[PDB]
């Protein structure tokens, strides 16, 4: 042990006596009962350094914790005593700055309203959906608190061992029991140590570090990887980019860790390209940012010119703006996303030099990459600071750093091998061969018309979400379950699960076992998705539905659809698809753009359909007109030239929709098409014959 | 300051809005083709000199559009759910008319055009199998593109005049004064894309092999320059256009 990793590692456990109270153990409040389960643990197996950690649950003179630290004699580990008064003391204000029955569960960040049913975080099992309270069983717990012992005492005693096994089972337990409490605990411990050993390196027995700028909030976004991504000369290569941006992204992250001397805990969020670090706030720390910034983007250019930049900003923070006071947390945040708009206004500003595709084609069967050396044998891909070497099933892991995929289980790697937990939202149909679908497979694989499916998603006013939160602990859990439904159930919802969740949607056919869908990325609050054209457009209604049922139908989708010929190149795909999106966004929010549409040009006639809307029109037209399977109803296999005619009608709408004669054109099909609705014409409204194209265009595209 | 309006009526389509590089290198060829090189060393020497050329914005009716200075997407914050919704949707402009033009120069609230005079429709063939796409700028009635001249006069009648009736022969020429109202200014934008010799205040690069600061970048008293270069000598426009722009402290 020493100061550093004791005050994380406290920092992590401070708070563990509140699993333990809530099982029926040790008969005492959590903080003195937290205490009973590290010592009687650390007695257990014989490791020392949990009687050490177990100090953390019980604390405010101190007349009485001077001598019980000293009867733990510190030196064994190579401690002084007062180094130890100060990690306790350090770890007990940043559990007050990350910051009643005991049945009361985790109430949802999305809607304090709704509580998560006990369970442990596995992508595999359930999806999480806020429902109506029920106080948790007392066995749960004692069945969380045996696994939790049984995990602690197989695990290396090292924050990137402890982080992954707190995460496995508090991520859904509720950190205080108050009614419409929205902390993870996991995440108000993994803020507790983040924000101690920011303390520790800031040179605090100490209130100076609470009322003075010790801390750092060091904000990373990458700038231009719309450009890095979908600007190529095929969807092999499309998904090396995205994976290639991950490394790049965590090759960078890791390095500002390993060099601020921090822990994984210090990142609060690393999603999307976009990451933010708590740290300490010395002269040494901003000159070692200073060269990292400096050293990450000179290789960026380097090696892509000006098409991918990496905006890096910091500000000097203190414990008053962790906090609410009348909301400095939001206003700080604020400030540094004004320093990350104008230093994307500066992009290679840190060049003064400015103003005078083998190893990605390489890039199934990976557990994940180790970061070692740029100059190492088997490197397969390198980022601006180290080299990736791909750790296989069969074989050994190579470097300092494991990066591992979908699990957090290190597994077969070696003690010494700091373990990194990465969730990537990677699915994709095999092909008959063992490799991942090509656009034209996926094509080929459509009901009715092959034409290869594209959807771009995006969560609606996230940025305004997450300026609501108050704590460090309250952003950390907002930004977690967020980006966790997008790199890990995604895969889940597209595999055909969460059936009861989801419903009735929108469908052209039998959802498959091997859906021809393949994830090009998913990540923050959106994704990029394209398959066959029928998968892709009943996909949309799922994931918008899953999304509905994750929050607490509080937060909302926009989604951009687009149906391409397989010829069309991906820049294309994507500029059409984003221009889309942008327009379901631009014309209200919770839309989706279901297909292109003619529309009368005066500012009346949206393109985009509100979700429930559209939701509506399928399940009124569809069953009178539509079989399944890529067939029409018996009735209208002679009469399918109506359905053409009613589309010819809605253009004598779209010429003019004040030309009254689409009511001389007009069956015992179509009821409500037939009249002229005049709530519609009052409310400045579209008729309803406006809308039924979003529906027909689908169907005769499934038919062909 | 007043400027020379050099209105491009169009007849037909474009396939780019010229930027100032390439409106400079077509003047420069027209001018070979008229006068001879003594021309066109006696063009780069008036540009040099303080003569310069914008880039070509569009035009409508009676509306001229200039590039949104970079000076305000900092400055945004000068109903919350109004608030993100609008200043997501100016952070996407890249030209406002005239009138709010200037005032965006004052940092004083402006408005973005609702409609812009041109639509891209690129247009798909397929060849021998796959799908390519040429960029083509259809103009609505009476719409266009033009560039703004600051320098003498017997330099446009010299120079700029002449070659841009050349160029014409898929376009008609016809010019106007104009006047932009600009505070006076320790700082400026480029009206054209500038090799710059000093870093510069704001700026988003553009890529060219050259990098070029885009119209709209800020500037403080940067001139640009021009560069020369053998390939079988040719001379790349990189001056800055500069009108003062009130910067926002931060
Ligand atoms: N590895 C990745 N693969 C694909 N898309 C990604 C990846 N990481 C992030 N993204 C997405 O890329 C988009 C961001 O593109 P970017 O070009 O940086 O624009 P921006 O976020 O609007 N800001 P700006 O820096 O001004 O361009 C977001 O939708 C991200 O979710
Ligand atoms: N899970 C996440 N955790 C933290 N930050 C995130 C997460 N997902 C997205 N972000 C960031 O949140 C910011 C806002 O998201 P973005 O998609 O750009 O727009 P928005 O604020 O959601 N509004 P809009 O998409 O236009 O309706 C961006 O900087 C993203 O990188
Ligand atoms: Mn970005
Ligand atoms: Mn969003
Ligand atoms: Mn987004």
């Amino acid at each position: 042990m020493e100061i550093d990793e004791l005050t994380a590692l406290g920092g992590l456990l401070h708070d563990i006596g509140k699993p333990v109270q809530r099982a029926g153990l040790y008969s005492g409040d959590h903080s003195t009962q937290g205490a009973r389960f590290l010592r009687d643990l650390a007695e257990n197996t014989g490791r020392a350094e949990y009687e050490l950690l177990s100090l953390f649950s019980e604390f405010h003179n101190d007349e009485l914790m001077i001598r019980r630290i000293k009867e733990l004699s510190p030196e064994r580990f190579g401690l002084t005593m007062e180094d130890v008064l100060n990690a306790l003391w350090i770890v007990y204000e940043a559990d007050n700055l990350a910051s009643p029955q005991a049945s009361r569960p985790l109430y949802s960040v999305f809607n304090p309203g709704k509580a998560y049913p006990w369970a442990e975080l596995d992508f595999e099992k359930e999806l999480p959906v806020p429902g109506d309270v029920f106080s948790i069983r007392s066995q749960d717990y004692r069945e969380l608190v045996k696994r939790l012992w049984e995990e602690l005492s197989k695990a290396k005693l090292r924050s990137d061992r402890l982080l992954p096994v707190l995460e496995k089972y508090l991520t859904f337990v509720s950190s205080v029991t108050s009614e419409g409490n929205i902390i993870s605990l996991y995440d108000h411990m993994r803020m507790t140590s983040a924000i101690a050993l920011a303390m520790l390196r800031a040179g605090c027995a100490e209130g100076r570090c609470r009322k003075e700028k010790r801390f750092l909030l060091i904000e990373g976004d990458f700038s231009g990887i719309q450009d890095f991504i979908y600007r190529v000369s095929t969807l092999k290569y499309l998904r090396a980019r995205s994976a290639y941006l991950e490394l790049i992204g965590w090759d960078v992250v890791l390095e500002i860790l390993s060099r601020l001397g921090l822990t994984r805990a210090n990142v609060v969020f690393n999603a999307g390209g976009h990451f933010m670090i708590i740290a300490q706030n010395t002269p040494d720390a901003v000159k070692e940012l200073e060269e990292i910034r400096a050293k990450a983007v000179e290789w960026l250019y380097r090696e892509f010119e000006s098409d991918l930049y990496l905006a890096i900003e910091w500000e000097p923070v203190s414990g008053r703006e962790f906090g609410r006071e009348g909301n400095l947390f939001a206003e700080a945040r604020k400030r540094l996303k004004h320093k990350l708009t104008v230093r994307k206004l500066k992009r290679f500003g840190e060049i003064k030099g400015l103003f005078e595709c083998n190893r990605l084609v390489s890039l199934p069967k990976l557990l994940g990459f180790g970061r070692t050396a740029k100059n190492d044998a088997g490197v397969l891909v390198e980022g601006p600071f180290s080299g990736f070497v791909p750790y296989l099933q069969g074989g050994r892991p190579v470097g300092e750093q494991i990066l591992v995929k979908n699990t957090l289980n290190p597994g077969e790697i070696p003690e010494s091998a700091q373990f990194v937990p990465y969730f990537v939202a990677d699915y994709f149909k095999k092909d008959p061969k063992g490799g991942v679908a090509t656009f034209e497979e996926l094509s080929m694989a459509s009901t009715g018309t092959r034409r290869l499916g594209v959807m771009k998603g995006d969560v609606d006013r996230l940025g305004e979400f997450f300026s609501s939160m108050d704590s460090p602990s309250k952003l950390a859990t907002a930004s977690r379950f967020m980006d966790y439904f997008f790199k890990g159930y995604i895969g889940a919802i597209i595999e055909g699960k969460f059936g009861y969740i989801i419903g009735d949607v929108p469908s052209l056919r039998d959802w498959p076992e091997e859906p021809d869908i393949v994830v090009v990325y998913a990540g923050g609050d959106d994704f990029f998705i394209v398959g066959a054209w029928d998968q892709i457009f009943e996909l949309a209604f799922r994931v918008r539905r899953a999304f509905n049922a994750y929050t607490g139908g509080k937060l909302t989708l926009s989604v951009g659809l687009g149906y391409f010929d397989e010829r069309t190149p991906i820049y294309r795909m994507a500029d059409v698809v984003s221009e889309r999106l942008d327009t379901a966004k631009d014309e209200g929010r919770n839309r989706v753009f279901v297909v292109g549409r003619s529309r009368p040009l005066d500012g009346k006639h949206k393109l985009s359909y509100e979700w429930n809307h559209y939701e509506e029109l399928w399940r009124t037209y569809a069953p009178r007109i539509y079989a399944g399977n890529g067939r029409l109803k018996g009735k209208l296999e002679s009469k399918k030239g109506l359905l053409w005619k009613l589309l010819e009608i809605r253009e004598l709408y779209v010429r003019d929709p004040n030309d009254v004669r689409w009511a001389y054109l007009t069956s015992d099909l179509f009821p409500e098409l037939v009249g002229i609705d005049t709530k519609a014409v009052e409310r400045k409204e579209p008729q309803p014959v406006y809308w039924v194209d979003g529906v027909l265009k689908i169907v005769l595209m499934a038919v062909r | 300051p007043k400027f020379i309006a050099v209105k491009l009526i169009p007849k037909g389509p474009f396939r780019d809005i010229p930027r100032a590089d390439t409106l400079f290198g077509a003047i420069g060829n027209a001018i070979s083709a008229i006068h001879g090189q003594s021309a066109v060393e006696e063009l780069v020497d008036a540009f040099v000199g303080g003569a310069r050329i914008s880039s070509a914005f569009p035009y409508s009716g009676d509306t001229y559009y200039l590039p949104k200075p970079l000076s305000v997407e900092p400055a945004l914050e000068g109903d919350e759910e109004e608030r993100y919704t609008t200043a997501k949707r100016l952070r996407k402009a890249k030209y406002l008319d005239l009138k709010n033009f200037e005032l965006a120069l004052r940092l004083r609230p402006f408005t973005i055009p609702e409609e812009i005079p041109y639509a891209r429709v690129d247009v798909p063939r397929v060849v021998l199998s796959s799908i390519y796409f040429w960029e083509e700028i259809r103009f609505r009635e009476k719409s266009g593109v033009y560039f703004l001249y600051s320098g003498p006069r017997e330099v446009f009648d010299g120079y700029i005049a002449p070659a841009m009736r050349f160029l014409g022969d898929l376009f008609e020429v016809e010019f106007h004064e104009m006047k932009i109202d600009a505070p006076g200014s320790e700082y400026s934008v480029t009206l054209s894309n500038a090799l710059p010799t000093k870093t510069p205040v704001l700026w988003r690069l553009l890529r060219k092999r050259m990098t070029f600061i885009a119209e709209g970048s800020i500037v403080k008293n940067d001139p640009g320059g021009m560069e020369r270069l053998e390939l079988g000598e040719v001379y790349v426009y990189g001056l800055t256009f500069p009108l003062g722009v009130e910067l926002p402290e931060g």
